[PDB]
């Protein structure tokens, strides 16, 4: 998290904290209570965001679920779901870290390795993050909608 | 007048014995094993992913 | 290192879970404790020299043994690397608050601290009368709020070194 | 008395604690077995005197001189005290196996029983294979599950006579 | 428990239960779970229908409080939380139960002389238990709280 | 009945109804509409039950009728056939009160000095009423066959 | 006693007919109202004691005489006889509206008590004063219907004390 | 029962003697003590609620396990029935000093006492506790020259139990 950060930060230097790391810190509490509703409103509604975010994907990407598809049939379909709310608990934990710190390290290091030995595209992952962005910043107003598009963007650039 | 003490001075309870949970017995056995199927059911009806 | 957010985001990661309501106390907590722990690290920061002054002077009154010939505290460069220790402690001791959890201390200080005196010739009960003075001197600036949990984090070197 | 709710009930008052995830287990095992618990009552309560009927027969078969003349069992009164004294046997039983508990055995059947036969010359080990008796009875009736469960009460009004 | 009471009636009469108890049972054995339901959900809500119970209470009764009252101070407050709280736990006994029977045995005989003793008012208790009514049914569905309810005015009834 | 039963249990020791006794009113009051409909149906068919369980009694027990015996002759065959058609019609009021009360507190009191008075024949009423259970339970479906065939095997107990 | 089920059965059973389509309709129409009963008898259980509180209250207020000396409430062991008169008059008419019937007043109530109250000297129109005022006090907490059905067997006591 | 006078009295009538000057000292000594034994009953009479109040308090002040769950004090039940045994000792042991003899408690109290308490469970040691409890409020209420006289009973009722 922030704090994580800033101390590993002024530990790798040997130092107390600098005025701007406690400043960011400051910072980061003070703003604590908004993005904890924000990762409250996106727990609330898992389900809708998972299946909408799949029904767009499937409709943008029908190849994923037709035969010969990765996401093709009933269980395979479901494991893709389920990674997508994987994804989605991962962007709640950064949102309350105030830094995509689990997101990087939970479901980001060795992500090409793990798809590519499930035969799962990549650029599939991109649409359906993306998919999951339009659905969660639909349910959020505008500067929250920002605030956790920012965390979608890294997501699907990590995958890309 | 034979007798000064008291032939019943109280009843000894009833309330919990030394061993013999009685969880071991087979009929209990089987309702924590259909509790089991019954949780699994619940579980199926989730969604899948 | 991992700091109380991370913390709960470990446990509810283990589990596969979203952010229950207790979840949410938890961060609430450390969110509401936020301000004072900036405010005392950064006290702590100002003061640390003057911190370690009083207590080495502390220390080394209470056991004059250890800068008298032949102590483990006996010579510039083991005065120096004596205090040196204490800025260790008080420094990581401030880290472990910021970051209300006490992982940072078990990896970077405690992490074969023991038998690495013992190897020295270190006096480890010396030790911990110098982390427990540092303690007390501490937790007169920082503030009684402050004061307690700070104390959290100098009792687990303490508690750590024994 | 006490049934399986109760006893339930009980364990966690003595401990002032509210119900945990194993009590509502234990209370739900109950709850499973209800069904087959009156199933069982009511199939031995339509057929108690058919029960008593070959339980007193096998009893009579097997030791002859309980009902020959001097015998225990050897009067119109005393030979409807010995099949009376079976009913309740098997009456409390029935409540027992319905309640999940052995503690209306102990409270209103064992509790002075073996003195009370003493004190009147009634054999202790003729009872209890007359409690054998009814068990073999009421097992063949009642189902393989049920013979299981009706057998852990007949065996306990047999040790506890014994 | 209801099983109790069906078998100390029949023997009583020294009978095997009748075909009606028998019935009586099933029926009970098959509530047994929305039974459990209920008494969970009072057993998670335990200090939120206190601490609400208490605060109408002292508000509805602002003597018991008050300087010459039996509650009056901390430690005597607080003691009259704990009674809250025991009579709570012993309404969920009897919900599991199915009757009010372990609420008779651990809470009702006797509690006149000893609350006596012990020189509380017996009508204040009778707010108080009315106040957890209030508090514990309002977090319950209708149906539920009809049971519930049920408890609580055997209770009230039995302290008044 | 149930529900005097109760009342009379109450007024025993001076008390209301417990939550658990109402409940158990609620359950009486509950099936009470399917043993009216038990009840129409047996009183409906009352003529055939009693000619078939007549029929079977005499055919079972010729010396009943036969010469010398206590149901020969025309009035005293009409005789037995209205003491059957006595014992089905408390057989109903037992079934819609759903207890035995009825049924005993007309014709199990002093039935015994009675027929001893008549010469009737105890193993012979027995007879009667269990001819006559297997023809109303014939009649019955699978349900209503339990309770119904509960009422007559007491009856016959207490003729036996 | 005898309910309202009881009743029935006794009226078609002295004129030894079977039960017709009236019977059953009048059996329909108890266990209709079987619920209601059972709402309005734990509502009073609940709320006994009040309700004898404020009708005396309200007995005591409108017939000052009563409980001044002189009066037949006058001592504290006369005034506990009225208000256990009262207790009793309400649990007996909650009894027989549980019931359906008016028999459990007759037998339990009425058997001696005109004559009883008629020898102890007790006004018997203050009497009945006391249970018109049970009667609108019960009436305000159960309801309207609860409250005709309470009112028929309050009007009967009314009636068998005068 | 018997009291002091009675005492004597039954001493020389086994001997079939007079009353000689030892038995007129004794007596005299009773009639002297008297006024003091019946001033401690009336005020025992006047504060014998207040006694139990705080005997029970203390008692259960300093074994707080006895009235928690678990303890043999915790139910409303068993606290009723503890209160009840006190009033027993407390009004018992006043009958004593009134008569100036142990005789009552031992026909009245002690006989079969610690059969009843070991039958159910009672600890012995925290009833002489409670006693103990007792004794220190009497004695506190009736003042220094009738305590140490109710005391001498007190005593006698706890040696009896332990
Ligand atoms: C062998 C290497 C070695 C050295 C050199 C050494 C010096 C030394 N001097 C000390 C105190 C001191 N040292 C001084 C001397 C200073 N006061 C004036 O300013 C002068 C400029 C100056 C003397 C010329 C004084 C006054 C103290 C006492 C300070 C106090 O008690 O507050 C102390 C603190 C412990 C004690 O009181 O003994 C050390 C460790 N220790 C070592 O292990
Ligand atoms: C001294 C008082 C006394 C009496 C009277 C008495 C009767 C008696 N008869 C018995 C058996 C029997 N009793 C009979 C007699 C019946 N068979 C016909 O139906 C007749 C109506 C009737 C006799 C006229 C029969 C056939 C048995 C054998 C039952 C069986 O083995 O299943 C038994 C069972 C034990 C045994 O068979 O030895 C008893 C106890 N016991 C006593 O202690
Ligand atoms: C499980 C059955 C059970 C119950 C219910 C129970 C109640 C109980 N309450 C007590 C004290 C108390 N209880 C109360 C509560 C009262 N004060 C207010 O006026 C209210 C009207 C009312 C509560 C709503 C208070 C104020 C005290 C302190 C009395 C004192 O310190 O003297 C005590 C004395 C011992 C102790 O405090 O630990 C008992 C035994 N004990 C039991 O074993
Ligand atoms: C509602 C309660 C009730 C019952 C049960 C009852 C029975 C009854 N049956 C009677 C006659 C009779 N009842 C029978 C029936 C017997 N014959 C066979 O043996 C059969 C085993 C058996 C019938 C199944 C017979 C034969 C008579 C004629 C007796 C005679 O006139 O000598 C009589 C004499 C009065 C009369 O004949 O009108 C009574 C009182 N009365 C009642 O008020
Ligand atoms: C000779 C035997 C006898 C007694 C003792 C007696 C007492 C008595 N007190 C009454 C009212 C009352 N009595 C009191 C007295 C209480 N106020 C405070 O709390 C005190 C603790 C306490 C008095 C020391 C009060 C306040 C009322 C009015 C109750 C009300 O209107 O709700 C009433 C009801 C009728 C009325 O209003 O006068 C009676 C019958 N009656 C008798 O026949
Ligand atoms: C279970 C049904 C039942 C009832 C209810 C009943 C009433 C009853 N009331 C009695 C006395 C009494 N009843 C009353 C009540 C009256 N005084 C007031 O003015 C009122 C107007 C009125 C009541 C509302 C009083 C004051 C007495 C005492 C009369 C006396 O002893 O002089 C007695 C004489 C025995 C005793 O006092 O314990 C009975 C038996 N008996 C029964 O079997």
């Amino acid at each position: 998290s922030v704090v994580t950060k800033a101390i590993v930060s002024a530990d790798a230097e040997a130092r107390y904290l600098s005025p701007g790391e406690l400043d960011r810190i400051r910072g980061f509490v003070s703003s604590g209570e908004r993005r904890l509703r924000v990762a409250q409103t996106l727990t609330e509604s898992r389900e809708r965001i998972i299946k909408q975010a799949g029904d767009q994907l499937f409709q943008k990407r029908p190849d994923l679920v037709s035969p010969g598809g990765n996401a093709y049939g009933a269980e395979r379909t479901a494991s893709c779901l389920r990674d997508l709310d994987y994804y989605l608990r991962l962007v709640t934990f950064g949102i309350v870290a105030g830094d995509v710190t689990p997101i990087e390290e939970i479901g980001v290091i060795g992500v090409k390795e793990m798809y590519r030995n499930l035969e799962v595209p990549l650029p599939g992952m991109v649409e359906a993050v993306k998919a999951m962005k339009s659905v969660a910043t639909g349910l959020l107003s505008g500067d929250d909608s920002a605030e956790v598009g920012y965390y979608f963007d890294y997501l699907a650039g990590a995958l890309a | 007048k034979q007798s000064a003490e008291v032939v019943v001075p109280s009843f000894k309870p009833v309330t919990s014995p030394r061993g013999m949970d009685m969880s071991q017995t087979p009929l209990m056995l089987q309702a924590m094993g259909d509790i089991a199927e019954a949780e699994q059911e619940v579980a199926l009806q989730k969604p899948l992913f | 290192m991992q700091d109380a957010i991370t913390s709960v985001i470990n446990t509810y990661d283990v589990q596969g879970k979203y952010f229950d309501t207790s979840a949410f106390d938890k961060l609430k907590a450390y969110y509401a404790t936020g301000e004072l722990r900036v405010r005392a690290a950064g006290t702590i920061s100002a003061n640390a020299a003057t911190i370690i002054k009083e207590a080495s002077a502390k220390l080394f009154s209470n056991q004059p043994d250890l800068v008298r010939p032949g102590g483990n505290a006996y010579t510039t460069r083991r005065y120096a690397a004596c205090v040196r220790d204490m800025d260790y402690f008080l420094r990581y001791a401030t880290y472990a608050m910021l970051a209300g959890d006490t992982s940072i201390l078990d990896e970077r200080v405690l992490n074969g601290l023991k038998e690495t005196y013992n190897s020295l010739g270190v006096p480890i009960s010396s030790t911990v009368q110098g982390i427990q003075a540092m303690k007390e001197v501490t937790g007169s600036l920082v503030g009684s709020g402050a004061a307690k949990e700070m104390g959290v984090y100098f009792d687990y070197l303490s508690s750590g070194l024994s």
